């Protein structure tokens, strides 16, 4: 069970530093190099660097070498990317990935970095109630990205539509919908589960029929 | 740096047809050891990148045999035979021969299916949000094709947005339009109207609420 576990969301102040981690498990940590890749909405994918935990050598994209430091701790099977002199330009999703023989075969889940002076704000979660019936929940007024939404703890997966967040007045708003057969609601309970990792908050909202 | 130029930017394709994506490097990407470390990755919405092809032409384990890679020197091609709906997303080529490693700009593969009219639904502000002191009317326009669509919000007749990626199951698009206003302004109006104009039907799809 090869796994690269990151952390979903980091908020850091302009000018500060942040140290993101990539905990590897399921294989011999020192035998593969760990690479870091940046995904900024309108800039494709960018390779940041890699660290070879066996030799200790880190290679850097020279465009970011003055703001980037890569390290690895074999005793905890963890790779780290430290970014310094942060600007809004550094806000992005960052992935770690392992490689040795056939390219980047396993990837971390990604870590959303936001560089801002704004305070962390958990979302307000409101229910949206009215052959086929559409329900939803509105996840309003949170910062920073991201939030995750499931329905019935992941048991309700077909018929879901989660919409990308929109930023207004420095806060994000997202909506999620789920379409269900009428014969099951409100007999079988339906709950939207919202997670805001940056504030470490989880909310479960039952959609009452009223 | 090695520039990776990917063609086309957008690749609409009908189900079962073939598709071809090209990648051209600004210089040869033959490593000193004789290998060409050209890889192909697929970024599906909401998922980490997925390795498809390594060393130009070698299919990664678990990748369906309908994906193939070819090319040499500076010109490389990803081929998808009998495209399936699960194939949609953004394809990237990647050269791992010369530091800094570089990705292509990405190609968004989109499924071309029959035109589909959206299912429109409108949702009033919940009780909880009203207690808070805001008012959001939410309009879902779900399961339509193609992506382009128009939405108009009208309060008492007078005039007053988030798009999903393409759905991997039925190749349709969905959109959410949220009208935000103060609770005081909400209390002093009666009819709220969400109109949906799409390529499918000549008449608009109107959903209102009192
Ligand atoms: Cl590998």
């Amino acid at each position: 069970q090869v796994q690269l576990q990151q952390s979903a969301a980091e908020l850091a102040r302009p000018g500060a530093s942040v140290k993101m981690s990539c905990k590897a498990s399921g294989y011999s940590f020192t035998t593969y190099t760990i690479h870091w890749v940046k995904q900024r909405p309108g800039q494709g994918l960018e390779w940041i660097g890699y660290i070879n935990p066996s030799s200790g050598y880190a290679a850097y994209n020279q465009n970011f070498k003055d703001e980037t430091t890569l390290t690895a701790d074999p005793s905890s099977s963890t790779a780290y990317m430290e970014l310094n002199s942060l600007t809004s330009e550094d806000s992005a999703v960052y992935y770690c990935a392992r490689e040795k023989f056939y390219g980047y075969d396993y990837w971390g889940q990604g870590a959303t970095l936001t560089v801002s002076s704004a305070k962390t704000t958990p979302p307000s979660v409101y229910p949206l109630a009215p052959s086929m019936v559409t329900l939803g929940c509105l996840v309003k007024g949170y910062f920073p990205e991201p939030v995750t939404v499931t329905w019935n703890s992941g048991s309700l997966s077909s018929g879901v539509h989660t919409f990308p967040a929109v930023l207004q007045s420095d806060l994000y708003t997202l909506s999620s919908s789920v379409t269900v057969p009428s014969s099951t609601w409100p007999s079988q309970t339906v709950t939207c589960n919202v997670a805001h990792p940056a504030s470490s908050t989880k909310v479960d909202k039952k959609i009452v029929p009223r | 740096d090695v520039l990776m130029t990917q063609i086309p930017l957008s690749l609409p394709v009908s189900l079962g047809d073939q598709a071809s994506i090209s990648c051209r490097s600004s210089q040869s990407i033959v490593h000193r050891n004789g290998n060409t470390y050209l890889e192909w990755y697929l970024l599906k919405p909401g998922q980490s990148p997925k390795l498809l092809i390594y060393k130009v032409s070698n299919r990664f384990s678990g990748v369906p045999d309908r994906f193939s890679g070819s090319g040499s020197g500076t010109d490389f091609t990803l081929k998808i035979s009998r495209v399936e709906a699960e194939d949609l997303g953004v394809y990237y080529c990647f050269q791992g021969s010369h530091v800094p490693y570089t990705f292509g700009g990405g190609t968004k593969l989109e499924i071309r299916r029959a035109d589909a009219a959206p299912t429109v639904s409108i949702f009033p502000p919940s009780s909880e949000q009203l207690t808070s002191g805001g008012a959001s009317v939410v309009c879902f326009l779900n399961n339509f094709y193609p992506k382009d669509i128009n939405v108009k919000w009208k309060i008492d007749g007078s005039e007053r947005n988030s798009w999903t990626d393409q759905d991997s199951k039925d190749s349709t698009y969905s959109m959410s339009s949220t009208l935000t206003l103060t609770k005081d302004e909400y209390e002093r109006h009666n009819s709220y109207t969400c109109e949906a104009t799409h390529k499918t039907s000549t008449s608009p799809i109107v959903k209102s609420f009192n």
